[PDB]
């Protein structure tokens, strides 16, 4: 599959929210890496999945509320940025003020 | 058998293990007489133990716990055990512990007299307060 | 012209008066003083004041005191500084200025030896906290690994032993013998954190323990399981005071030899450094928290129990009794009362240094999480400590940072060159966000050149792309990483020329002033009270007063933080 | 006093007549022979035996001879001294001891050289199995992150050749050329395993051959790749006789230049290394394993073929077909008669090591596992040899450990310093659980220090949590992994000054005896039988009797153990 | 996220035990790993989930049993150390004789 | 668990498999990496479920087709290979043209 350190990467990501999604489905309130991971692969997965940066942006800047985080994250996370592989390339979405 | 042993399991022989067989063993009374647990192992010299355990000290002069090496004796506040003691091997040269001997602690060659070295060792034991 | 401090904040950060949570705890420092005026303040970027020949000087050589780096707009919290706003300079690997940077040739009040110029490269400290790295004192060199857990959670010195995952290791921190020392000396040079070595002090005569001391240690560590018998210590401290090096025990938990009166006894008013000075990591049972009682005791606590929590009983019962493979050696080995009086009598300040035992109790990479924890734990149950101004926590604060870092270094004789943010000394540094404020550091400064951060997807168009997780940096890579890092040595050793016998390429520095400090040499934790240990119950009394706190439910900067 | 076996086993593990059960195989092994006596014995620990002034020297400088490590109450599974109980003292990096350790002061039977002391560092071998590490004969240095999956099966040695993934370093064990050479000898010093390279046969003159040899070479691999011509062997060889070095072969698959015949007459009598000996992964078809009957042949197989099983034909005919971009040269390569033949003569001590051929057809981290498999299958198959003891498996066991230890040693002209437990020898152990034997060690010591073991949570408050993967150690670090590993090289290399011209921090080792040896000198595969394959088919005959045995279902030390 | 050494180890935890939790319902009976792997998991997320040391450990010492697992894994496992996250911090949980 | 080098690292293929099946799974198209994640661990699968070496290159040579992939990717994965832990041990799998 020739994984370049780019691609390696990003698996992280993908186990970090794949937790992350089970936690909230329990009722579990997310902490600071769990809420970062599960907006980050919102992003990702929309890439992927062919929608403009534009678009993912909106998406993954309404996946997660207040309600559905540990007080005070949102603090921590004043915005998340991942870059994704989209039809015309890599580009960095930046998601902003992401809990709302 | 075989058949039944679990994964990296010992089969062992039945003859129980004999040690230290040919060593001459001296009983002694030992009372803590301290407010706080004692625990004494195989291989410490029994004379220099902790000042408030009271016992026949000059007794336990080159002497261990005549138990399984690398086990121990627990004195429990005001209680009283007998304990087997035996003597060390090899050069019966004991050097740290509280530096009551830092020496020989053989008998030497003079059956029916102590050694002078012991009888100051002794001396020097009870003005340190290492009660007998 | 007028700017309102909202403003001005968002500018430059916090000025004086100005009050900074430190993280999701209850504890607020205060800004003290500010160091660099009004209206000249330096900051890096387009546009902005440290461009040529504006901030910066575009005309002065190196050799006119120019800086190599400069960190701006920054507080600092540092145990001998205190709480400041100030800019901070780098020179030559050391720390040349705290005070107002720039040009002199277009701005008034510039700090002497902080010119910025041609040389100089600049971090940008306006919404940041600047501590000194910590140091580790009871480190077990089982794993090599620990070293980036502890970069990790802002620590950068190690002093320990061992020689990798041996039974003996596992349980002290011996490197024992000048083979083992050598070794070990040889493989630390592939570490990004200081180091040194401590040595078995369980010896009768002087040979045995002089042999080491040349090889290249510390110190010597006096242990249980080597035997920690009154010879060992006396002959330990006479070769001590005669090395101008440490000593370091853990006493007798069996009282075999001895109660810890007569391990106090063979001290024989010796400098000496006590680990797990508690009990519950090892010593004289119920009672060698009495240790902490002595001016010639520079007393230590491991991390596990600190803060003093509710699974706190469970973990550590269960936790020796497979430390030790194994009753009542157990329940009289875990005292709750004596673990709560740990917590309080820290933060009174007769417990003068956090350490983690790594990998043998405790925990290499929460040493400054758990000082936090602590404080801001005992906030809630004891309120502001007598010396506290009613505003803030700075006297607090300050106590307890201490503990990670002057304290130590005083320790193993070491704070000539680390341990506290002063000029003169070795820029080990750490930057923090307060949000993530003793948990999840920004970097890690080892002589000058950062060696750990937290760095994203190196691909990405910038530095801060998902996943943000902790790697090596440049300091930390090729001949730099062993030229930014110092492997600590007996005086002895320096003079017998360990550093060619050896072969090393780190920094080879002597220890120094150990023999002469006592427990009021310490910083914010110099506290000699009367301490009475119940020999039934385990109830301590401190200058007659039960000393005990109730155990927390919550941690802060924990599970927010955290997925581990 | 007097003590049950049950309750002395677990204190100190099994004594004379106790048996041990390898894995979840069908082998017992059983202690010869304890040699520690009974009542002074030497164990680490808080209250315990080795203890300042008791177990435990405090009074002796290391000079006089006092160890710098001990291993405690360990079986010993070595093809030299068999089945033991000992205490194991290392000192200088090297074994200076096997008997009863302690303190001469305090107790009787100490063995001279095992006196602990000061110096002395401690490993607990109670429940422990200690061997010598395996070497690898047959590595190509295609990547050099086997070193780790090696490492992981406790195999330390390393011999081949190559230069990274080039098309003929896929296919053979060769390092062409004095600049290649050099190259590679420099890169090694960055791998925690010692090596050994391996040279290009296929020359007319002495030129060609003399140059790779002053470069440093150990050994020429001739490969059909390359030409595996009468030419080749006979200059090869030739020149080996001159420079006291090895010569390892590949031999002619296509029949070509020859048949198995011809190749044995350019052998010339002189001592040969034959590469997988059955022929699956290469050699004269279908009868390349007669050169097993032959006394001037050390063979070999590589690891896939061993143990014989169910997929074992499957696999490899899909395997060629691919290695070799491809019906009638695979159905000829391939043969279960052939396979199933290896398989019985490594039984019966015909084929006399084990090789692994690294991502060349078998698997670096596999010989140890493989080895076992083999015995416990041909257990199973054939019962006991018929030198084995009734209630034991120590002769069988022993015979398959002489394979991945010191016959490969013998082979390459190593066995003064490397391949047995023994006095003098190069401290290269292997650490072992009974309940993982072959499979997963617990620790690898490389030259008197730990550079691998399994190791979990770095962070934790023990060595034990969760998650427990194979890391490197200290030993594995800095200058220290240079100074505990060997690059083997020839005299001739050793005396033009290799070590100064190529730049070397390794320990450079002249490998010697290689070239007056015989299949007789080979420790428990000594065995030249009449070996007939019948050209039609292909069935195997070892002194007139059919050779073979049934595949495999099931393995041993397989899916229960293995994730992979 | 700011993942710390630790942080990313656990990782690995995770992805062994989703594959073992699958394996384990097509009825597969687990190998050493896996079954550490199962049990270790269930002490992690017991002490995000809140529980204390004291439960998580009873809960983790009944997830398998000898019927779950291949003939012999019980004698590889005779306990599982791991150290989670509690609300009160860090701490180890030892699990006694988890396949029962 | 005493993981080995090997072990550890086919945690990555587990990973990229499972962000994988679900993509296909929504109807997405895979991709290069993707597509030789997903036959690579049906291989795996398959020889823990205890199948022979003949069998498993079956099973793998049909889980994937044409229209599940991008057009193209066929070119880029003309065959897979894996080792996989089989009940005899250890064992190479071809899986020979596995898009059709
Ligand atoms: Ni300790
Ligand atoms: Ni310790
Ligand atoms: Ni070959
Ligand atoms: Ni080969």
């Amino acid at each position: 599959m020739q994984l370049t350190p780019r691609e390696v990467e990003k698996l992280m990501i993908y186990t970090l929210s794949d937790v992350a999604f089970k936690r909230k489905a329990r009722g579990l309130k997310l902490n600071y890496p769990e809420a970062v991971s599960i907006i980050t692969v919102t992003a990702m997965e929309g890439a992927r999945d062919g929608k403009s940066v534009e678009d993912v942006m909106k998406e993954a800047s309404k996946v997660l509320t207040k309600d559905d985080v540990m007080d005070g994250v949102a603090d921590l996370i004043p915005n998340v940025q991942v870059e994704a592989i989209f039809t015309d390339g890599s580009r960095l979405v930046t998601v902003h003020d992401p809990i709302k | 058998s075989e058949q039944n042993t679990p994964l990296g399991g010992c089969i062992l022989a039945d003859t129980p293990i004999t040690f230290n067989e040919n060593k001459p063993v001296t009983k002694v009374k030992v009372r803590n007489t301290g407010d706080r647990p004692i625990q004494v192992g195989s291989h410490f010299h029994f004379f220099e133990v902790n000042r408030a355990l009271e016992f026949d000290r000059a007794a336990a002069y080159g002497k261990r716990l005549n138990i399984s090496s690398t086990t121990a004796i627990r004195f429990e506040p005001g209680d009283e055990t007998e304990v087997p003691l035996i003597p060390f091997g090899g050069k019966q040269t004991l050097y740290g512990f509280n530096n009551l001997v830092d020496g020989w602690t053989g008998e030497g060659v003079v059956p029916n007299s102590e050694r002078p070295d012991k009888l100051e060792a002794i001396r020097r034991a009870a003005e340190r307060g290492f009660k007998s | 012209p007028q700017i309102s401090r909202q403003e001005y904040a968002g500018l430059f950060g916090p000025t004086t008066g100005d009050k900074i949570r430190l993280g999701d705890t209850n504890l607020f420092i205060e800004i003290e003083k500010d160091l660099r005026g009004y209206g000249e303040e330096s900051v890096y970027g387009g546009g902005k004041s440290l461009r040529d020949g504006m901030g910066a000087n575009n005309h002065l050589t190196r050799d006119n005191g120019v800086l190599d780096l400069v960190i701006t707009n920054v507080t600092i919290v540092d145990a001998r500084l205190g709480v400041i706003k100030a800019d901070v300079g780098i020179r030559d690997g050391k720390i040349a200025g705290i005070g107002k940077s720039g040009n002199p040739g277009v701005m008034d009040g510039v700090t002497p030896g902080l010119v910025v110029g041609v040389s100089t490269d600049a971090i940008s400290g306006e919404h940041l906290i600047l501590t000194a790295a910590g140091i580790d004192t009871h480190i077990h060199l089982i794993s090599p690994q620990q070293a980036y857990h502890a970069l990790s959670n802002g620590v950068a010195t190690f002093f320990g032993g061992g020689i990798g995952p041996t039974d003996g290791t596992n349980g002290t921190t011996v490197t024992p013998g000048p083979w083992n020392i050598r070794q070990m000396l040889r493989s630390v040079e592939g570490l990004p954190v200081n180091v040194g070595i401590l040595g078995k002090g369980n010896s009768y005569g002087r040979g045995p323990l002089l042999e080491q001391a040349i090889a290249g240690v510390v110190g010597y560590k006096v242990h249980e399981d080597w035997g920690a018998t009154a010879n060992a210590l006396r002959h330990s401290l006479r070769m001590a005071d005669e090395m101008d090096i440490q000593v370091s025990v853990h006493t007798d938990s069996l009282n075999e030899c001895g109660y810890v009166e007569d391990t106090i006894d063979a001290f024989e008013g010796r400098t000496i450094h006590t680990f797990h000075t508690e009990g519950a990591g090892g010593g004289h049972a119920p009672d060698i928290i009495r240790v902490a009682s002595q001016p010639n005791v520079l007393p230590s606590s491991t991390n596990p129990t600190l803060p003093y929590g509710v699974n706190s009983q469970a973990e550590l019962f269960d936790m020796i009794m497979v430390c030790h493979n194994l009753v009542s050696f157990a329940e009289s080995r875990v005292r709750p009362e004596t673990i709560a009086a740990e917590n309080v009598l820290h933060d009174m300040g007769v417990i003068s240094m956090f350490s983690s035992d790594s990998q043998a109790m405790g925990r290499v990479g929460e040493n400054w999480l758990r000082v936090m924890q602590t404080a801001n734990a005992m906030k809630a149950s004891r309120g502001k400590l007598p010396e506290d101004a009613p505003g803030n926590d700075n006297f607090r604060v300050l106590r307890y940072v201490a503990k990670i870092t002057i304290n130590p270094a005083i320790a193993q004789g070491v704070s000539h060159v680390i341990g506290s943010v002063e000029v003169g000394k070795m820029a080990d540094l750490v930057l923090w966000d307060p949000r993530f404020f003793g948990a999840k550091p920004k970097m890690v400064i080892k002589g000058g050149m950062i060696n750990w951060a937290a760095m994203g997807d190196p691909n990405a168009s910038l530095p801060t792309p998902q996943p943000v997780f902790y790697r090596p940096m440049f300091g930390a890579m090729g001949k730099t990483m062993q030229d930014t890092c110092v492997t600590f040595v007996s005086q002895a050793a320096l003079d017998d020329g360990v550093k060619e016998k050896a072969g090393l390429d780190r920094q080879v520095i002597a220890v120094k002033n150990c023999r002469t400090i006592s427990k009021h040499d310490l910083v914010r934790n110099d506290q000699t009270p009367n301490i009475e240990v119940d020999p039934e119950t385990f109830a301590v009394k401190v200058d007659g007063v039960h000393a005990t706190c109730e155990p927390i439910d919550t941690a802060a900067m924990n599970q927010r933080y955290f997925f581990g």
